[PDB]
């Protein structure tokens, strides 16, 4: 199996903030495999390989555009397919970052709550 | 290659922007 952690990056504001800001980090880590598949899990997934979502503010109801970086999506080793579903796939004992996506946001002061899946695979 | 669904896993945490 694998073992995983999602940690929230500190100190973001409300406000405008930077392109590709970073707003979580995530990490896989196996003994026995040697990749893994990862999506986003909301109820607004905007791309085909679930690497780019929408999340609702608990309090205020605003969504921001979310996932991941550019450099990790960069760093996949391929698209996988399972049950016709597409995984973009990683290495295993790696870091990826979770930014905002797109263009620069203006993020309403909130709480966002971001949720991944992710699986195991072997290439 | 192969998945392997009995190492599925949901994640999630909370992120706060703050004034």
């Amino acid at each position: 199996d694998l073992t995983v952690s999602l940690i929230p990056v500190s100190g973001l504001k409300a406000g405008k903030n930077a392109p590709s800001a970073k707003i979580a980090k995530l990490v896989v880590n196996s003994t026995t495999l040697k990749e893994f598949g990862v999506r986003g899990i909301s109820n607004n997934v905007v791309d085909s390989t679930g690497t780019a979502w929408r999340v609702a503010g608990k309090n205020t109801g605003k969504e921001i555009g979310v996932g991941l970086s550019s450099d990790s999506l960069r760093r996949s080793d391929s698209t996988e397919k399972w049950n016709g579903v597409n995984w973009m796939t990683f290495n295993s004992n790696d870091t990826l970052d979770i930014v905002l996506t797109g263009p620069a946001q203006n993020v309403t002061a909130d709480t966002y709550p971001i949720t991944l899946d992710v699986v195991g695979y072997q290439p | 290659g192969s998945f392997l669904p009995n190492s599925e896993q949901q994640k999630s945490v909370d992120i706060v922007a703050s004034s």
